[PDB]
């Protein structure tokens, strides 16, 4: 279950719909999500179609090698995702350059259709469609599933000393990826925290590391409502990141270590 | 060289539980075989009990040898740490 | 009355103290819980002190303010946790117990003590002494296989 | 559109490095750190305003408080590569020119990626020092994150003092990793300790010092 | 019965293994806690 504990910045953190802007900017949406269908025609002319599902389209639209692929797109997640489909044509023409045509369809058109045409065949397209499918990347951070919306209650001093709590805003995601959340604009990047430790030590040192295992720790143990004295959990913490990286807890680690032989066989 | 020199003395001034418990065992072994009785007694036959009454008025003839963990080492006597 | 001598000790004493606010409120507890373990109870040396020499009634106290600074700030720099001259020993026992005279000057203050608890001389000078003790015996054990 | 956040992420990494210099121990002017986004923009971005890396590679000197603490700090030279892809003549003719110039470190900034042939003679410029980092990477000051508490690199003298204090051998000290992000933002060595004063719950600052490798 | 049955087993396993990783710390008379090799973990047990 990893986890991101995403902060937005002061004014952000009090305001929702730049809340909404942020976690649409941050979610990894990719072309398959949109897609709907996809389906291979073989249309024989490159100037024209024989299909009738965007004959109109393409002959308004328009004012090597006859493959084409055509695709559909569901208009209701790309408006969820308030994307337009020229966002998606461009980022699927410079991608690949211009290696297929690429034509869109009308807001209004009944299928958001684009058409892309290469300019042994049959498989390649099939393959390059699977290709699509995957690879493209709409928008956001790729790693993150998704991106929730949780409103956050911390004490604050006021003007006159005297503490107030204060709802905020905050994001609490799926997925890690730290380097490139906590560059993301908007978000304030000092407060940025992960749920797995080890991308502590590679980003954030080790003495970052340190700290948020101890987190991790209190929060398992004083979950059921239990209470442990801090200098325990210092202990073990402090133990398992004596030597500047992760020692876990098994015979691999430890006994890697450099004490006595007798004491590691022991174990 | 491995000793550290009266003046210089750093540790703790107290006594830990430990070397309390140490100093008893060994004085209350000491005098149930055999041994001179620095300090008068009244009616208490266990040795133990006599081991605890000498040490409340300091009156053990023992050094305690604390070993630092580089290896160097200070020597306390016992008629000169505040026992609680 | 109209003095300025005891105006600048307890200007100093009330620096400290603002000092001591900002730097909890600041660098240590962000949150603002004030509520932690630490060592020494001091309401109930307090009330021990209380119930020992029946300081009821509303009796004057006989307790010059100088002497109250000068007793509580003698006391934070006796509360020994390493005992060496090294000037990082010497730091390093300043920084070890931050936190609990902190504390000990957020209670000793000389409203609080002058009029909340209203403490004779006998009665500030057993406390003081008892808080030292029981602090030098609320130590870990060299030796503790912690 | 795509330009201005390039530019943006751009100007974040300059003045990280900026930052970066300066805690090292290096003097830079109090209105370079300032330095806003659009003057920047001004200052390198061409009129198509793409990048100019060239344009922007700086160099600087230690202050005087430093360099007495720290005698080894030697002049510092940054610069950015203008390939998005480090190669062998690259690195050739950036040693040659810190050779020539006699540059005590070097700090090498590239976009994407060094072929490791060329990684493998960066230690083979002694006794010149040169240290790489990603624009990526730098995007971010990791010193600024909350959990992240304030080190302090040590003169020899101090750490001699601190061994002496503790009667210590060098390896029995808590080791730090070469590559630890913080010891590289601090241009670490072998041998060299710092110092960390973290915020403590049960005393309130805690002292606490690592030795690197 | 069986979720305590299989839970048993394993709290105990992770007792054996902490324990086997944190028995020889010890709290030297300097202050500091040191392992067997007197490598040092904390410069003064639990900061007070």
């Amino acid at each position: 279950t990893p986890a991101l504990t995403v902060y937005l910045d002061r004014e952000i953190a009090l305001d929702i719909e730049k809340a909404k802007v942020i976690q649409s900017s941050i979610e990894y949406t990719t072309l398959k999500n949109v897609t709907s269908a996809t389906e291979i025609y073989y249309d024989p002319d490159p100037t024209s179609t024989v299909i009738e599902e965007d004959f109109d389209t393409v002959e308004a639209y328009f004012s090597q090698s006859p493959w084409l692929l055509r695709l559909e797109l569901d208009r209701a997640r790309m408006l969820d995702k308030q994307l337009t489909m020229n966002q998606v044509a461009d980022k699927i023409s410079e991608v690949f350059s211009d290696d297929l045509f690429v034509m869109w369809s009308e807001d209004n058109a009944d299928k958001l259709i684009i058409r892309c045409r290469v300019i042994e065949e049959d498989q390649m397209l099939k393959r390059i469609e699977a290709h699509m499918l995957d690879l493209i990347a709409l928008r956001g951070i790729p790693g993150i599933s998704k991106v929730y919306m949780v409103k956050h209650k911390v004490s604050v001093p006021d003007e006159s000393g005297e503490y107030k709590n204060e709802e905020l805003w905050a994001l609490e995601t799926d997925g890690i990826n730290l380097a490139e959340v906590m560059a993301v604009p908007g978000v304030d990047s000092s407060r940025t925290y992960s749920n797995s430790f080890v991308e502590i030590l590679s980003v954030l040192g080790i003495e970052a590391t340190r700290s948020s295992l101890y987190k991790e720790i209190l929060n398992v143990i004083a979950f059921d409502g239990s209470y442990v004295n801090y200098r325990h959990m210092a202990l073990l913490v402090d133990v398992m990141t004596s030597r500047g990286y992760l020692m876990a807890i098994t015979r691999h680690g430890i006994n890697r270590a450099d004490t006595g032989a007798l004491m590691r066989c022991s174990f | 060289e491995l000793a550290i020199l009266k003046e210089e003395r750093t540790t703790t001034p107290y006594l830990t539980k430990y070397e309390r418990a140490r100093i008893l065992g060994t004085r209350a072994l000491q005098i149930s075989m055999n041994a001179p009785v620095l300090v008068d007694i009244e009616g208490e036959t266990d040795p133990l009990q006599i081991a605890m009454k000498e040490l409340s008025q300091r009156k053990i003839p023992l050094v305690i040898r604390r070993y630092l963990p580089d290896g160097s080492y200070e020597d306390w006597g016992c008629d000169e740490l505040i026992v609680d | 009355l109209g003095d300025v001598e005891l105006q600048k000790e307890l200007n100093s004493e009330y620096e400290q103290l603002v000092s001591d606010r900002k730097f909890l409120r600041e660098i240590v507890f962000v949150n603002g819980d004030h509520n932690w373990p630490l060592p020494v109870n001091l309401r109930r040396i307090i009330q021990n002190a209380q119930q020992i020499f029946h300081l009821d009634r509303a009796k004057a106290s006989d307790l010059t303010i100088p002497e109250i600074i000068h007793g509580v700030r003698d006391l934070c720099k006796k509360l020994f946790v390493l005992r060496g001259e090294n000037e990082l020993i010497k730091e390093a026992q300043q920084n070890a117990t931050s936190l609990f005279q902190c504390l000990v000057r957020a209670r000793l203050a000389t409203r609080r003590i002058l009029e909340e608890f209203r403490l004779n001389r006998d009665a500030f000078e057993w406390v003081l002494g008892t808080i030292e003790a029981q602090f030098q015996r609320s130590l870990v054990h060299p030796g503790e296989m912690v | 559109e795509d330009n201005n956040r390039i530019i943006s992420r751009l100007w974040r990494s300059f003045r990280t490095v900026k930052e970066m210099a300066a805690d090292r121990g290096y003097f830079i002017s109090q209105e370079e750190m300032d330095q806003s986004l659009e003057e920047f923009r001004s200052k390198i971005c061409d009129s198509m305003g793409n990048p100019q890396r060239k344009l922007m590679s700086f160099l600087a000197n230690p202050t005087p408080e430093a360099l007495e603490k720290y005698s080894d700090l030697g002049t510092l030279w940054v610069e950015f590569c203008d390939e998005p892809s480090v190669g062998i003549k690259t690195m050739r003719n950036f040693c040659l020119r810190i050779q020539e110039k006699n540059f005590s470190t070097g700090i090498f900034i590239y976009q994407n990626n060094i072929t490791p042939s060329a990684n493998k003679m960066i230690p083979t410029v002694s006794p010149a020092i040169i240290e790489t980092f990603q624009e990526s990477d730098l995007v971010v000051n990791i010193t600024h994150h909350e959990l992240v508490p304030k080190h302090i690199r040590l003169s020899d003298g101090e750490k001699s003092q601190l061994l002496q204090r503790y009667k210590l051998k060098e390896s029995q000290l808590p080791r730090i990793q070469r590559e630890d992000p913080v010891a590289r933002y601090l241009g670490l060595k072998r041998g060299q300790v710092v110092k960390i004063i973290r915020r403590s719950e049960t005393s309130g600052r805690y002292a606490s010092y690592r030795i690197c490798l | 019965l069986i979720d305590t049955a299989v839970k048993t087993a394993e709290t105990g396993y992770i007792q054996r293994r902490l324990v086997k990783a944190l028995e020889d710390i010890m709290v030297h008379y300097d202050g500091t806690t040191r392992n067997s090799l007197g490598d040092i973990i904390q410069f003064l047990y639990g900061e007070d």
